[PDB]
């Protein structure tokens, strides 16, 4: 059994939103004891709903769990700004527990903002070491969701790319950075390098030509 | 007031063993179903194990069966988890949760790696650059260190605004951090910029001045 949830959702403060949890194997039922937990900054978890309906003590009335469709659902009636968190769901399959991938929920507390991207070439000092680390910095983007894709000579570089996960900023915006590692030999063989960051449909591509 | 606090996580070499603890407060362990859950670097949640109350069954994730053992210590109001033929896959923040995951502990990190190493700092300068906003972004690559943390600063506090330090990244048993600064094209190259990095563990102190490419 696989448990699927929406990647991300975005609401504005005061609106009602619904997050769902689908079961690979079949209809979610009462005996899967649908569970909902929230994850806040600095990996702070707290249980919201248990047993498909039951609100943990202390959790505000705003959150509700239920079954709608062949799925388990969490509705946040009149979503508040402090509700921008990650929501995970868990289902019991009479032996084990299966957690879904989590839903990055966004409550717009400020205008949408595009990422400030910048690509750095590999330093001299580094190439000496037979290493070539291309750094792509992604900044002041809001919502906190980005997709990074790397291209070497127009071909999508399928590997050697590691990407950090979004992290808040004091202005409650987010950052991330991606890395592209190659050997100094690899690097020589190519002349066009590109880091393309997509955010809410709009793709910003910062490139560089080596030769 | 219920309190959970796990301890025991440390670096460990692949194939090594560990034993984590979860001390409970606010309730009596015996009559409470407790679980172990792990959050990976990918920021994904995974069920590790559950032990039912009364004196009932204990269930294990397929990814954990045979290698990990859960134990209760009702006498000390402690929950234990033994980890034995450790794999790269097992590196994560481990947490214990109460019945139906209402209360959670703060987590304990277990890193399955090779060994301690001071960082290789690299300065990042723009490639024969321009100035869009009459603003230039400089940086610093803090590479191949172990274990975490690292302290990056710029002109040692002088530069505070325009600083973006990115979370670490672990690839071949070693971390990779990156830091940056944005400055008007007035300050650099006219004035110098230095990234100050300090690796506590290793008692490493390095300063890299960012000069033109
Ligand atoms: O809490 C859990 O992790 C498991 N929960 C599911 C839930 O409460 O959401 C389910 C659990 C009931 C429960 C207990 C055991 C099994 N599996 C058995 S008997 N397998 C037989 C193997 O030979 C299934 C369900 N609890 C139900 C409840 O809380 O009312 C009682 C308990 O936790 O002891
Ligand atoms: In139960």
């Amino acid at each position: 059994a696989v448990v699927t949830q929406e990647s991300a959702l975005t609401t504005s403060p005061g609106e009602t939103v619904t997050l769902t949890c689908r079961s690979s194997t079949g209809a979610v039922t009462t005996s899967n004891y649908a569970n909902w937990v929230q994850e806040k900054p600095d990996h702070l978890f707290t249980g919201l709903i248990g047993g498909t309906n039951n609100r943990a003590p202390g959790v505000p009335a705003r959150f509700s769990g239920s079954l709608i469709g062949d799925k388990a659902a969490l509705t946040i009636t009149g979503a508040q700004t402090e509700d921008e968190a990650r929501y995970f769901c868990a289902l019991w399959y009479s032996n084990l527990w299966v957690f879904g991938g989590g839903t990055k929920l966004t409550v717009l507390g400020q205008p949408k903002s595009s990422p400030s991207v910048t690509l750095f070439p590999p330093s001299s000092e580094e190439l000496e070491t037979n290493k070539a680390t291309l750094v792509c910095t992604i900044i002041d983007f809001y919502p906190g969701v980005v997709t990074v894709d790397w291209k070497v000579d127009g071909t999508p570089v399928t590997q050697g790319m590691e990407t950090t996960q979004p992290s808040k900023q004091s202005n409650n915006k987010y950052m991330a950075s991606s890395y592209l590692t190659l050997t100094a030999r690899e690097w020589e063989r190519h002349s066009s390098y590109s880091c393309q960051v997509t955010h809410e449909g709009h793709t910003v591509e910062k490139s560089l030509s080596r030769a | 007031e219920v309190t959970l606090v796990e301890s025991g996580g440390d670096s460990v070499k692949p194939g090594g063993s560990l034993k984590l603890s979860c001390a409970a407060s606010g309730f009596t362990l015996s009559g409470e179903t407790m679980s172990w859950v792990r959050q990976t670097p990918e920021k994904r949640l995974e069920w590790v194990a559950t032990t039912l109350s009364g004196g009932g069954f204990t269930f294990y994730s397929a990814s954990v069966k045979g290698r990990f053992t859960i134990s209760r210590d009702n006498a000390q109001n402690n929950l234990y988890l033994q980890l034995n033929s450790l794999r790269s896959e097992d590196t994560a923040l481990y947490f214990c949760a109460s019945h139906r995951f209402v209360h959670w502990g703060h987590g304990t990190l277990v890193t399955v790696s090779a060994k301690t190493t001071p960082p290789s700092v690299y300065p990042l300068a723009p490639g024969s650059a321009a100035q869009t906003n009459s603003m230039v972004t400089l940086g610093c690559l803090v590479k191949g260190y172990f274990p975490e943390p690292v302290t990056v600063t710029w002109n040692s506090g002088s530069l505070s605004s325009g600083v973006h330090t990115f979370p670490a990244v672990l690839e071949s048993d070693l971390y990779t951090l990156s830091s940056s600064v944005t400055v008007p094209s007035s300050p650099r190259p006219s004035e110098t910029v230095t990234c100050n990095v300090a690796h506590p563990a290793s008692s490493t102190k390095v300063d890299k001045k960012i000069v033109p490419r």
